[PDB]
């Protein structure tokens, strides 16, 4: 055999793909896009 | 596939092909299961010589599948071979 | 904000208020089974422990 | 299946009558018949090991005769001891 | 094989092709190289694609996988064409027909035209509301044969002038009134047999 | 300790969000570096912030103050080894040695943690230790030690009963919860706002009132929402000080459309500047607006995003991809539409949606015991 | 083989006898309950 | 060294003491086809042998067990247990006596020594143990040069244990099944000897011929161990042999070790990956995924999950996979975190940047049929997300918002979406309206009360599995 | 509904003591 | 052996299926 080389050397696993979009993008999302109503 | 080749009206292709059957029978147990009807027709063809051998390797492949009783009836109607 | 089950219908008139409050069948059963899975977890250490 | 217990008692008396030639079958399952509700099927269950095997001295059948003469009911203990006199 | 398609003998064609698959399935790979060695797999890929055998398409992509990517644009082009049948269909068929310099593949992409025309005969009427005559003129080519007439009447529907309604479908709102209420408690009968076999 | 150098870890959070500048680094980096024999607040931000030109007359007079402090440690524990008291060495040296953890690095693990942990039986000194793994979980912003002080703490959660400090265990376990996405336990563990008036580990108690209202505004269903943040008597003063905070609850409870986003703009302007919340200002505030569209979209059924977009400001396409990512986000079931434009809500989970989780568990966990059930023979 | 393997796959039926010992175990069950 | 002598002296005699001394009680336990209580214990300690010290990992003096135990392989009158006790006292040939190495040189007449000595009195686990345990714990030397045929010769005397197994002792041995356990393991060593440089041409017709002697008459675990071999060689070896299964599909009567049944359902579900039967594959590969929880901490559960979830990505939709994050997985980037990120986005440039950028690792995938409908899974994820979001959507929105260049291309994607039953859309083909809509009657009128024969058919199946489980004691 | 919920709980009845008493009687037989 | 071996175990097999069939009626009567 089972080893042959290797003995010498509701959680996040659920969310990480949408939480990637909660990891790089849209930090102040409706707080600049929420500011589109009055800044524009 | 090499069993579908047998649309030639000369039976010596079928003896060449049974010479292939006992040769490469050690890998090709599946194709005769789709070629049961060819073993039925070539078995029920009287003057065609390879009806007894069709009962032999039909007993081999139905032995392989689990039709040991049709292997048995072919073993009856398989002759001295 | 408040409520009396006066659900909005623009084209009825009665603005139909209706409900079926006693459905405690699935309520009490689901509340039991949630605890039941915790009881089976409470059995899992006995099961996986007694064998090997 | 019957409610009348004397025909049940004769019914477990039949086993030594039909199975004396190969008698070594009965006590392994008439031992299970010894756990009946009544001293009728306990009684003929205490009889069947004896009248099945009495020509022999089967130590296992004797070993089943001892709790049958360790019964609460008295005459089934008696029948266990008479069948023990047979064995 | 070229004579079997010259005479249109398809079982002896794919049977001799199965022989050639047994000649590359020949247990000695150490064979001299025939000039048709890859586009015979292009022939097998194409008619095997046209006869709608997709597990044969995957053991086609699996019996010799690694050489199918780079060499033989007659292998890369029917599988990217299979990506075109997957997405972007009815847009690249005749454009792909504009690129076969090895003229043996038009014969089987006419069979691919047959599996085009039955899907026109199932995918523009009786799944929509109405299409006008000019869309059946575009996708149903030659603009009025008795072929697009044969398809419009092949649906079991009579055409209007300058229109093809896709009506007269999905009637009565079917319900199956009490039949599952019968037969599912007929299932509960042998569920009571499952109370019976257990004591 | 606690609060000055804790506030210097708040100045490490001032190193955190303005990264493009090195002046607000060096100003109170220097001002924090010159006071109270603080070798570490210029040592780790010597490693992280701007370096030092020299430190001879700058800060090696403060390693000289560390030398005087250290040589009176070498007075103190030798004066305490003659004495036989309450382990005078580890007490009179636990004071200046927790102060050594204030001076330099984590050597207050060995000369704080086990130094009074191996001695005492009362939870005061060990609770000062727990508070110090908290504050070093504010210096380094730990994952380990702010769990390991709960680990040492639960050894004395088993016995106790106290008003202020054990509710402060509830507080800082609350900050551990809402340091990551764990929300209701921080609010409920803060909810006894009375007993935490003033101890020398607090910041402004009014800012504690702000923090419990920021974590308590959601995980509090509308009867409990008005029952706590509105019907609370003693809370009304400590939110009456800051009017925009008082306005924020009153703007959300009013259920308008634009003051959701004016008010939400105010809470955005707060929710950058909060340590162990600045990694978490996305899901908190879409949690705000998913609470807003949840409480607002249920009652109407003849709803239209024209009538929404009139009072939001502009929401013709500005909430289009927003609510499309919200319905498409897995929650907020309504029906966004083409210009037919009718929004259609869903069930209250009385009948249909309830009929799922029984087989969601009876497949999964019952299938785990299907496998352990198949561990009988082989 | 003729009967020299029929007797062997016939010996395999003692596994079916073990199920009968489970059965006489079931009749031993509840006999003392009814008693 | 002084620490190298005592340890194999201890654990080695603890192995054959219970192995021979307990297997004596197993075959003398005249009906033992399921007990085998030191056979499977012994194989559990042989999986421990490959981790630990072997028969003699050339343990720094002479490697002397091999010139010790297979000499006088004779189970006579029970003073031959004192011959093995002489083989305990002679373990100081390394320590006391003249050290004489006989590994790889005299091991072939040592393989002749179970035949050179007297009659094996019907305890073949010792002799086939002596046909496996010499050289298969020497696979770990990894030179595989002229000792391929040596280890193979030890498997030829294992084939002599097949001759003495199913060609001798014609009255109900029931060690035949334990020798199918050991024989199957050294068939995996036929893989670990043949398949390093060749293919198992002997065990093609001897795969089917060992299957032939292990078909019905005394078959136990040879069925799906030889079918694990049948299933596992014939994936790297060319296919259609899984269609050679399809005319003669025979699976276990009762499931084996849950590792074996787990990995077996992983193998045949991994065939249904390339067979593109997406319905059964998600539940048998889910079953196979959850059913093997024991693995080495550097992986093989990330191998089983990695090569598991590819067609699950190709279902058209997928959940966000598993639920137990692994960082060595994160170092190896095996199941493509970034590519499934490109799946749940409707992105194409970074998507084909993952495709083109990582093709050396797409070699380690070896399943390039992923991309040919996985770009299609990007566009169907887009139309499924937008169509699932909006009540009505039109080609003016989606047909050029997703840059499909034309109305009719989106009408072809919705043609395949209604063809897949995904959307209840409609298209007015007159002005260019996708006059899409959403169907009604989501209530529990009919559909869950129809589903409760699947829920409760499931429940009665677990009732009867609990009853049959109760039938064992 | 009563068959679905309740008979699923009937499975939940049989399974627990059936497994526990099963492997008690199984691996505690020797 | 050989001939006597399935001349014992066949009769044991028939007897075992017979009273093995009887057990279900035993346990059925116990419930009544």
């Amino acid at each position: 055999m089972s080893e042959k080389k290797q003995p010498v050397d509701e959680d996040n696993w659920d969310d990480d793909n949408v939480e990637d979009d909660f990891s790089n993008q849209l930090r102040a999302e409706l707080e600049k896009h929420g500011y589109k109503m009055e800044t524009s | 596939g090499i069993i579908s080749l047998l649309d030639e009206d000369e039976p010596q292709l079928k003896e060449f092909a049974l010479h292939k059957l006992n040769a490469v029978v050690n890998d090709f147990w599946a194709e005769i299961s789709e070629s049961v009807d060819k073993i039925e027709v070539l078995y029920e063809d009287e003057g065609f010589r390879s009806r007894q051998f069709a009962a032999l390797v039909a007993s081999k492949v139905f032995y392989h599948l689990g039709a040991f009783e049709e292997s048995l009836n072919y073993a009856l109607g398989a002759g001295d071979l | 904000d408040k409520k009396f089950h006066g659900i909005l219908d623009q084209g009825e008139g009665v603005l139909i208020i209706f409900d079926e409050p006693p459905v405690d069948k699935t309520y009490e059963a689901a509340l039991e089974t949630i605890q039941n899975m915790s009881k089976v977890v409470d059995s899992l250490y006995n099961k996986a422990k007694k064998l090997t | 299946s019957d409610v009348n217990d004397d025909v049940r008692r004769a019914a477990v008396e039949s086993l030594g009558f039909i199975l004396f030639r190969t008698p070594e079958q009965c006590p392994s399952v008439v031992s299970l018949l010894s756990e009946s509700y009544n001293p009728h099927v306990r009684y003929g269950a205490a009889m069947a090991l004896g009248i099945c095997c009495a020509g022999t001295g089967n130590k296992e059948a004797i070993n089943l005769l001892e709790p049958m003469t360790n019964d609460p009911v008295n005459y089934v203990r008696q029948g266990a001891l008479i069948a023990s006199a047979l064995i | 094989a070229q004579w079997s398609i010259l005479r249109k003998d398809i079982p002896s064609f794919e049977r001799y092709m199965a022989q050639l698959k047994c000649y590359y399935f020949d247990y000695k790979e150490q064979l001299p190289e025939s000039a048709y060695m890859h586009q015979l797999l292009g022939l097998n890929l194409l008619f095997l694609l046209s006869q709608n055998r997709v597990a044969e398409f995957h053991t086609e992509l699996e019996r010799l996988p690694a050489k199918d990517i780079q060499t033989n644009v007659y292998i890369k082009h029917p599988v990217s064409l299979e990506q075109y049948l997957m997405e972007g269909s009815y847009n690249k068929v005749f454009l792909a027909k504009g690129n076969i310099p090895a003229e043996s593949y038009t014969f089987f992409i006419d069979i691919l035209l047959d599996t085009i025309r039955d899907e026109i005969a199932g995918c523009i009427e009786k799944a929509y509301e109405k299409i006008l005559f000019t869309e059946a003129t575009r996708i149903l080519f030659f603009n009025t044969p008795k072929k697009m007439t044969d398809y419009a009447k092949k649906r079991g529907w009579v055409l209007g002038p300058n229109n093809y309604y896709s009506f007269a479908s999905q009637q009565q709102k079917p319900e199956d009134t009490t039949i599952p209420s019968t037969e599912l408690a007929k299932q509960v009968i042998e569920y009571a047999r499952q109370l019976e076999m257990i004591v | 300790p606690k609060n000055p150098d804790l506030r210097i870890a708040q100045l490490r959070f001032l190193l955190s969000l303005p990264e493009h500048r090195g002046d607000a680094a060096v100003r109170d980096e220097l001002m924090a570096a010159v006071r109270d024999n603080n070798m570490a607040p210029y040592y780790e931000a010597l490693c992280k912030s701007l370096d030092w030109q020299i430190d001879v007359d700058l800060l090696n007079k403060m390693k000289k103050a560390n030398e005087d402090e250290l040589k009176r440690l070498d007075e103190e524990l030798e004066d305490a080894e003659k004495n036989l008291g309450e382990s005078e060495i580890r007490d009179a040296m636990m004071a200046k040695a927790e102060y050594l953890c204030r001076i330099g690095d984590k050597e207050g693990a060995l000369t704080a943690f086990r130094k009074t942990y191996d001695k005492t039986v009362a939870l005061g000194h060990r609770l000062d230790i727990v508070f110090y793994l908290l504050r070093i979980g504010l210096f380094y912003m730990d994952n380990d030690l702010i769990t390991r002080n709960t680990e040492k703490a639960k050894s004395l959660i088993e016995e106790g009963g106290d008003w202020d400090r054990r509710n402060r265990l509830k507080v800082y376990q609350g900050l551990y919860c809402v340091a990551i996405r764990d929300f209701k336990q921080a609010a409920e563990l803060f909810l006894d706002t009375v007993s935490t008036f003033t101890s020398y580990e607090l910041m402004d108690y009014k800012t504690f009132v702000t923090y419990t209202v920021y974590v308590s505004m959601i995980a509090l269903e509308r009867p409990d929402l008005r029952e706590k943040v509105i019907k609370g008597a003693e809370i009304l003063e400590v939110l009456h000080s800051l009017p925009a905070v008082r306005q924020y609850l009153f703007s959300l409870y009013e259920c308008r459309y634009s003051v959701f986003f004016q008010s939400l703009a105010v809470v955005e302007q707060e929710m950058k500047k909060d340590w162990l919340f600045a990694p978490h200002y996305r899901y908190y505030v879409r949690e705000m607006r998913i609470h807003a569209y949840s409480q607002l979209l249920e009652s109407y059924r003849s709803l239209t995003l024209g009538y929404m977009a009139e009072a939001f400001g502009v929401g013709v396409e500005f909430i289009d991809q927003e609510l499309s990512r919200f319905i498409a986000a897995g929650r907020l079931h309504c029906k966004i539409d083409k210009v037919n434009e009718i929004v259609e809500t869903n069930r209250p989970d009385s009948k249909n949606w309830q009929y799922q989780e029984t087989i969601k568990k009876g497949d999964l966990l019952l299938n785990r015991v299907q496998k352990l059930s198949r561990v009988i023979n082989m | 083989y003729l009967s020299k393997i029929e007797e062997l796959q016939l010996i395999v039926n003692d596994k079916s006898q073990n199920l009968r010992r489970l059965q006489a175990q079931r009749n031993e069950l509840n006999a003392k309950v009814r008693l | 060294e002084p620490p190298p002598p005592p340890a194999p002296q201890d654990v080695e005699m603890k192995e054959e003491a219970a192995t021979g001394g307990g297997s004596t009680g197993e075959a003398d336990g005249k009906t033992a086809a399921a007990a085998a209580e030191h056979s499977q214990r012994e194989l559990d300690t042989v999986t421990l042998e490959d981790i630990k010290e072997h028969v003699k990992q050339l343990e720094k003096a002479v490697s002397g067990k091999e010139p010790r135990f297979v000499l006088r392989a004779l189970r006579m009158l029970p003073s031959t247990s004192r011959r093995l006790n002489h083989y305990v006292l002679y373990k100081a040939v390394q320590g006391f006596f003249t050290s004489n190495n006989a590994t790889r040189d005299f091991l072939l007449p040592f393989l002749e020594e179970p035949m050179d000595t007297e009659a094996d009195l019907q305890f073949r686990p010792r002799t086939g143990k002596a046909a496996s345990t010499p050289l298969l714990p020497e696979v770990e030397a990894y030179l595989q040069l002229l000792v391929v045929i040596f280890m193979m010769n030890s498997k030829r005397y294992k084939e002599a244990q097949k001759i003495s197994d199913d060609l001798m002792q014609k009255i109900s041995t029931q060690n035949r099944r334990a020798l199918d356990l050991v024989a199957a393991k050294c068939y995996y060593y036929h893989a670990r000897v043949y398949e390093f440089l060749d293919k198992l041409d002997v065990v093609r017709s001897f795969l089917h011929a060992r299957l032939r002697t292990a078909t019905l008459r005394h078959d136990a675990d040879g069925q799906a161990t030889l079918l694990n071999l049948l299933l596992r060689n014939y994936l790297h070896y060319s296919l259609y042999d899984q269609a050679e299964k399809l005319v003669s599909k025979s699976v276990f009567p009762e499931q084996a070790n849950n590792n074996e049944w787990a990995r077996y359902l992983y193998y045949t579900g991994r065939i249904k990956a390339i067979q593109l039967e997406y319905s059964e594959a998600r539940r048998t590969m889910t079953n196979a995924l959850r059913k093997a929880p024991q693995h080495t901490a550097v992986g093989f559960k990330q191998t089983v999950h990695k090569l598991l979830i590819v067609v699950e990505l190709l279902l058209g939709e997928i959940p966000d996979r598993l639920q137990f994050r692994q960082p060595s997985l994160k170092r190896s980037l095996m199941p493509y975190f970034l590519l499934t990120q490109a799946v749940r986005t409707g992105n194409l440039a970074k998507f084909n940047q993952v495709l083109d950028q990582f093709g050396e690792k797409f070699q380690a995938d070896g399943t390039y049929t992923l991309i040919i409908r996985l770009r299609h899974n990007v566009i169907k994820t887009g139309v499924r997300m937008i169509s699932l979001s909006y009540s009505r959507i039109s080609l003016a929105d989606i047909a050029q918002k997703l840059q499909l260049d034309s109305p009719e291309d989106a009408e072809f994607i919705v043609a395949k979406a209604i063809r897949d039953g995904v959307i209840e859309a409609s298209i007015n083909h007159e002005k260019g309206y996708v006059q899409s809509k959403e169907m009604i009657d989501i209530y529990s009128t009919r559909e869950p009360q129809l589903a409760f024969h699947q829920r409760i058919s499931f429940c009665l199946d677990i009732h009867n599995m609990s009853v049959k489980a109760m039938r064992f004691p | 509904y009563l068959a679905s919920l309740i008979r699923s709980v009937v499975a939940l009845h049989n399974l627990i003591n059936n497994k526990i008493a099963n492997r008690d009687a199984e691996k505690k037989e020797g | 052996d050989l001939y006597s071996r399935y001349k014992k175990l066949q009769q044991e097999l028939e007897f075992l299926e017979v009273q093995e069939e009887y057990i279900k009626d035993e346990q059925k009567n116990l419930k009544k």
